[PDB]
């Protein structure tokens, strides 16, 4: 079942690469982990950690950093930027 | 363990 994004995820998603108006959370997980893989934003060291601070990602999470042994601030974002 | 490895292992 299909969902619009919110300005900021959409500008986010076409700079991973995807294309569209509606979106699928399936298809937004994939374009998410392909835009932080592009990015670099994940430790070298420690990948499971993201650090977003300084990036638009940040700003959409409301963050700096995050794990994704525990991604409920992706779940957060996604309840709030998905319509 | 990869970040590509990590990140499968959430669904989607």
């Amino acid at each position: 079942n299909q969902v619009r994004p919110k300005l900021p995820l959409l500008k986010i998603l076409h700079a991973a690469g995807a294309q569209g108006e509606m979106f699928t959370v399936k298809e937004v997980m994939h374009y998410l982990g392909q835009y932080i893989m592009v990015k670099q934003l994940y430790d070298a060291a420690a990948q499971h950690m993201v650090y977003c601070g300084g990036d638009l990602l940040g700003e959409l999470l409301g963050r700096q950093s995050f794990s994704v042994k525990d991604p409920s601030p992706l779940y957060d974002m996604l309840r709030k930027n998905l319509v | 363990t990869s970040f590509k490895e990590y990140w499968c292992l959430l669904s989607p």
